[PDB]
């Protein structure tokens, strides 16, 4: 159980030590010297030491074997993005196992001086919590505001996180933007898989972050329908992105061993486990309320008028926090885990716990509408849209409509205004009116951002009175599909070719067309082609020829990058086995 | 990587030679230059710089320029 | 119709793949191998045939290794290395632990520069897979003669003249252990591999640089294999491919150089150690001046050269 050498057998000359660890020692570089008992210290060499779940005795022991392979010893993640309807998953390269990323985590760890608590994983989590989130606090640059399209394509590629270690240790790659912060979630994972300690990054869709302690989140609309103002203290974001760590609590009550979300604090770290997050255990960890309040909170919009006076409106409930999405085992498909967080809805269970999480915060309609929209709007192309209104009263009514299409970024952060429309209607003798129109990619007044979702808000002001109706939705835009071919088995050093196309579905002209190809154990880092024009009704068709070494199941992505969009990935897994004897 | 000091050193050099200076003697075209010049730097011996330099290693190559000298009055009365 | 596309090169994202490691301190065997074919058996194979412990060692017909000597060069070596270098092919930090994935990573990186016309990937790809035999062997075989790759497959007699060497009749007309006592315990391999390919166009280079030293089994070397170059192409005037070779070798015999070549990270790097290295070389003409006090005449310009190297 503790430090031994046992010698397992003697030759003439050559002896062989089966050497035994402790069960929980300090992790880094070590040492091996002897000393005879006369003479002097003779160095032996270097070793390292790292946690395993395969020890039930660990901290880290995982009951599962292909569990471990996924939340360990897999290079090739997914990450989920898009809204909360509509699901990208975008192929990453943790790269968990490069040459000199333990040295990069090391020396980073090699700043806490709390050198005990190196055994204790907890510790080594909260602290790379911490220094991550300081580092990039540090790190992250604002966007350039100037408007570049040209170079767009070099502004928002990403090869990995490899890099984004390098350049936030040493400052010398190519630096990362503000458009694309939800890169910590992947850093994590990446050091911490690392370590040994097994974690997995969560995508949370329509997540109200900044308030603390609230479940009320205000929303301020301008007269027209728009916003008026930018910004706000606490917003509803598209999604948000998390890691989440399996791990034991020995200092914890009994009953909440398991998977664990790691929450820094704008520096300080922690992380509280799943199942007190569902219970509501708010005296548990200080970071308990903050992340439960996110997960079920609800928002009430003012309208703004001239003269400035703020009349709270009638509006469509959304849902926040909702449709919680992962990497599915063993497979390529999605798994929700939105389960393991709440209780379902319009149930017992969500209805006393929140009823008792309001009670310990305390100690401490004549007319409205309906509206369908598409979940999503192809590139530089057009999607209708309709809204019904009913009114109950026996009296006719007058109401005036104001619809608006805005762009936004995915942290709530307004980006532009793209369209507006106004009308009037008059409805009589409660008599349902739908109104179906038009919408297209030639109507904006701007071109929309690179990395920007949609909104739209349709207002109803009743002209009698002064209550009115408000409703939006967020819609996203799709780009065109590439399909990819390839066999699903292959043989290591045979020639394997693969094909690759594409149509052009939109309406301009297609030059400068250039793809680039990549994947690891597959080809070497990437390799680039240059393309012909391709009108926008023709197909792009080409093929690439290549040879495996890599045993076992690989998988290589391609991106296109083009004028109208830039960084269009895909991906295609594949398995290769040895040759026949 | 021009230095015309040393490129009128390695023509004087080129004319110090015997054989050339022959060579010119004779020489009714560009073409038959070109062809003496071409086996003058055939027989040239270069030697890369080194790290640990020695005597003792430096006559290892004695013999070859001899034979090179040979070679180079192969075709030489 | 299925197309193919047209090969495009970029700089935009190579920063992404520049390692923080030490490439670390070690010091260089290098080894040298040709195609050639043996006359009891019309097959093609690779002999070793010289080596650079300290000084380069040269390997005679009988098979006898000859005193250690100076490396000297050739200036058509040296011209044609560097011309072949301007525009080589280079493949760094490479994962690879078999013979077999290098050759088809370097196949497929020419093909990605034309360096080598498709339809001779196949045959170029059985020629650098055949069996490595050594010294022993060679009495087990009764010598070889020099042959060439054919489209075919089937060897032939160089059209050129296939005289020895002067280095080996100059040389040559218990070594393993004195060699591996003479080499540092912490040493790696580098290996040369030369042979003519008739079908050919242009002669064409290969440096590789594996991420870390592995043992190869498709050759024995006592040390594992860092760095290996290809030298190939068809047969032009003022060319000798075993010279090629040695120049190779003795480029490789430079600590500054390979040390260069461990923190390289690019082809300029590499060129720009090259032209270093030409800068500091000298040449001795012709001369009917005696031997022995033309060589001690040397001590003060090549101490100024060294002195001058070293910055």
């Amino acid at each position: 159980k503790w430090w031994s050498a046992v010698v397992e057998e003697r030759d003439a000359q050559s002896w062989t030590i089966s050497v035994t660890t402790p069960a929980d020692a300090v992790i880094g570089h070590y040492s091996l010297l002897l000393q005879v008992s006369g003479r002097k210290q003779l160095l032996l060499g270097q070793f390292t030491l790292l946690f395993n779940p395969w020890n039930r005795e660990d901290a880290v022991f995982l009951k599962n074997e292909a569990q471990r392979m996924e939340y360990l010893l897999n290079q090739n993640g997914l990450i989920y993005l898009g809204t909360a309807d509509c699901i990208q998953a975008e192929s990453w390269d943790f790269g968990q196992f490069e040459g000199d990323v333990i040295d990069l985590s090391l020396r980073l760890l090699s700043k806490d001086k709390q050198v005990e608590k190196w055994s204790q994983p907890v510790h080594v989590a909260r602290v790379l919590g911490a220094l991550l989130h300081f580092l990039k606090e540090q790190r992250v640059l604002p966007t350039p505001q100037t408007q570049a399209t040209q170079e767009g394509a070099l502004l928002n590629k990403r090869r990995g996180s490899v890099p984004i270690l390098r350049q936030w240790l040493t400052g010398r790659g190519r630096p990362v933007y503000d458009g694309q912060a939800w890169v910590l979630a992947a850093v994590a994972c990446t050091v911490l898989r690392c370590l040994g300690i097994p974690a997995r990054v969560v995508t949370t869709f329509a997540s109200a972050q900044g308030t603390g302690g609230r479940l009320l989140i205000d929303e301020y609309y301008n007269e027209e329908g728009l916003q008026n103002g930018e910004g706000q203290r606490g917003r509803i974001w598209i999604f948000q992105t998390s890691t989440e760590c399996w791990m034991t609590r020995p200092a914890l009550p009994q009953g909440y061993d398991g998977w664990q979300i790691l929450h820094p604090s704008a520096g300080s770290c922690d992380l509280v486990p799943v199942r007190a997050v569902k219970e509501g255990t708010l005296g548990l960890t200080p970071a308990v309320s903050d992340l439960f309040a996110a997960i079920n909170a609800s928002c009430v919009v003012w309208k703004c008028c001239e003269d400035g006076t703020l009349e709270l409106t009638d509006s469509n409930t959304k849902y926040v926090g909702n449709n919680i999405s992962t990497k599915g085992v063993g497979s390529d498909r999605c798994e929700d885990i939105t389960q393991n967080y709440k209780y379902p809805e319009g149930s017992l269970q969500e209805k006393e716990v929140l009823e008792r999480v309001e009670k310990e915060k305390m100690e401490r309609s004549p007319l409205y509408l309906l509206l369908k929209a598409p979940s999503s709007l192809p590139l530089r192309g057009d999607a209708q849209i309709s809204v019904t209104l009913v009114n109950h009263s026996e009296q006719e009514k007058a109401v005036q409509l104001a619809i608006g299409v805005q762009a936004v970024h995915y942290n709530g952060v307004l980006a532009a205004k793209l369209w507006r429309k106004k009308l009037h209607l008059t409805l009589s003798a409660n008599l349902e009116k739908i109104i179906t129109i038009g919408l297209f990619f030639s109507n904006f007044e701007r071109n929309p951002p690179e990395n920007t979702f949609l909104r739209l808000t349709a207002m109803a002001t009743h002209s009698e009175s002064n209550l009115s109706c408000f409703a939006q939705e967020d819609i996203a835009i799709c780009r065109p599909h590439l399909a990819i071919k390839m066999p699903e088995k292959a043989e290591q050093y045979q020639p394997l070719t693969a094909s690759v196309s594409l149509q052009n579905s939109l309406d301009a002209p297609m030059e400068d067309c250039v793809i680039s190809i990549l994947g690891r154990g597959l080809i070497h880092r990437e390799r680039s082609y240059r393309f012909r024009s391709v009108w926008p009704e023709n197909t792009m068709c080409a093929k690439f020829q290549f040879t495996p070494t890599h045993v076992g199941l690989q998988r290589l992505t391609v991106e296109v990058d083009c004028n109208m969009f830039q960084n269009l990935t895909n991906y295609k897994s594949v398995t290769v086995v040895a040759p026949e004897l | 990587h021009i230095d015309y000091t040393q490129l009128g050193r390695a023509a004087a050099t080129l004319m110090s030679e015997r054989v050339f200076r022959i060579d010119a003697y004779m020489a009714q075209s560009r073409g038959e230059l070109l062809h003496s010049l071409e086996g003058f730097l055939d027989c040239s011996l270069v030697l890369p710089p080194t790290d640990a330099p020695s005597e003792q290693a430096l006559l290892s190559l004695v013999p070859v320029q001899r034979e090179l000298l040979r070679r180079r009055y192969q075709s030489s009365p | 119709q299925m197309e193919e596309p047209a090969a495009h090169d970029t700089e935009a994202t190579a920063t992404d793949y520049h390692t923080t490691s030490h490439p670390g301190t070690h010091k260089v065997y290098v080894e040298l191998q040709e195609l050639v074919m043996d006359e009891k058996n019309q097959e093609l194979r690779w002999m070793e045939a010289a080596r650079w412990v300290q000084l380069e060692e040269n390997l005679g017909e009988n098979g006898a290794w000859g005193r250690p000597h100076l490396s000297h060069l050739t200036f058509w070596s040296l011209l044609e290395l560097r011309r072949v270098f301007t525009k080589g092919t280079v493949l760094l930090d490479l994962q690879e632990t078999s013979l077999a994935g290098v050759a088809n990573q370097l196949l497929d990186r020419f093909i990605f520069e034309d360096q080598i016309r498709p339809q001779d990937r196949e045959e170029l790809l059985r020629a650098l897979l055949l069996k490595h035999s050594h010294a022993g062997e060679l009495e087990a075989l009764g010598g070889v003669k020099p042959a060439v790759l054919t489209r075919s497959g089937d060897p032939s007699q160089p059209l050129l003249p296939q005289h020895s060497s002067l280095e080996t009749q100059l040389f040559c007309e218990h070594s393993p252990s004195g060699i591996l006592e003479k080499i540092p315990p912490d040493s790696e391999a580098t290996l040369v591999l030369v042979g003519r390919a008739d079908f050919l166009e242009q002669p064409v280079l290969g440096f590789v640089r594996l991420q870390e030293a592995a043992e190869l089994e498709a050759v024995e070397l006592p040390v594992p294999i860092r760095f290996l170059f290809v030298l190939l192409g068809p047969e032009a005037p003022h060319i000798d491919y075993t010279q090629l070779g040695r120049a190779a070798a003795t480029l490789m015999s430079e600590r500054v150089f390979r040390i260069d070549a461990y923190m390289a990270q690019s082809r300029g790097e590499l060129l720009h150690s090259l032209e270093g290295f030409l800068d500091c070389s000298l040449v001795l003409p012709p001369t009917d001046a005696p031997s022995e006090q033309a060589l001690l005449s040397l001590v003060p310009v090549q101490r100024e050269l060294l002195r001058r190297r070293y910055q």
